[PDB]
């Protein structure tokens, strides 16, 4: 395991120089993230909001993560992915300056309101997008659920929060790592076996099951008692299994499939007609918190 | 325990 030291020098070389607090002021807390804290700023110049992740580097188990999600963000982007402006090292800590998403997270949906299947198809049709390219180079989330998921004003998805990704290679094809969210990881992660891009479809048919039934699947017992029983029992099944479609539930077990061997993959899932539902973005706009009544 | 926490456990 390398120094402090060297591991900074090696982010050192990846982050843009300088001190963002030349730029940036107006800092407001929002959040405890998943590697530190998140705030709100202001631009100086355009008087615009920026989301900022502060991150310190000698409180971080991995701290190769952090070198990931600067990485990734830099080379992979899409369309439904949130784009990072800038990355900075400020003393021991790492910023990664990001574009505010005025959506907030897809949690907060969840929680609060209930989807029709139409939305549901239009969030899981744009995750897919997402993974199909960022999977194809071998880029690997690793933390899929509602709360990675961010929206913008008008409705549209973007995949967020890479803190935990890696990225797999023909000379490394697998990681073997137990990290995520306990209710989302997937069987295999939990086993300890070598995985892939596989475990971010286990993860987003929990992320299914959230959009239908508001929690993941055991949400009420301790951790590591969930993920005993994603590890030994037969997949999740839908509380509201009642109210579901066909194509719905056909789609969902092409996700919450415990062999990885056996799971559908997102280039594969891009092609269910399930998709065929999705509305467009004006259709997820009147379920965010600046637009619900009650 | 309905925490949300991600977490890395082990290598």
């Amino acid at each position: 395991r390398v120094s402090h030291e060297q591991f900074r020098a090696a982010l050192q070389l990846v982050v843009d120089p300088g001190d963002p607090r030349s730029y940036l002021d107006n800092f407001i807390k929002i959040g405890e993230g998943s590697t530190g804290i998140v705030c709100i700023a202001t631009v100086r110049s355009s008087g615009k909001l920026v989301a900022v992740k502060k991150m310190d580097l000698r409180k971080q188990q991995r701290r190769e993560l952090l070198f990931n999600e600067v990485v990734i963000m830099r080379d992979y982007q899409h369309e439904n992915v949130v784009e990072m402006y800038n990355s900075y090292l400020v003393g021991d800590e790492l910023w990664v300056v990001m574009e505010f998403l005025e959506g907030g997270a897809l949690t907060d949906i969840v929680t609060h309101t209930r989807m029709n299947e139409e939305q549901i198809a239009a969030v899981c049709l744009a995750v897919l997008q997402a993974l199909s390219v960022l999977h194809a180079q071998g880029v690997i989330h690793r933390d899929i659920k509602s709360d990675s998921i961010l929206l913008t004003h008008d409705g549209r998805v973007k995949l967020s929060d890479f803190g935990f990704c890696a990225q797999v290679s023909k000379e490394v094809p697998r990681r073997k790592s137990l990290v995520g969210t306990p209710y989302w990881m997937a069987p295999e992660l939990i086993s300890r076996l070598p995985y892939g891009p596989e475990v971010d479809i286990w993860s987003l048919g929990i992320m299914v099951i959230e959009m239908v039934d508001g929690e993941p699947p055991y949400f009420n017992e301790p951790p590591l008692k969930a993920m005993k029983m994603i590890r030994d029992n037969l997949p999740p099944r839908l509380k509201n299994l009642h109210k579901v479609s066909p194509s719905l539930k056909g789609f969902l077990d092409r996700l919450l499939v415990r062999d990885p061997a056996q799971r559908a993959t997102a280039a594969e899932l891009l092609k269910h007609p399930f998709l065929a539902k999705a509305g467009p973005p004006a259709s997820i706009v009147p379920l965010m918190r600046q637009n619900r009544t009650r | 325990r309905r925490r949300r926490r991600s977490w890395y456990f082990d290598g």
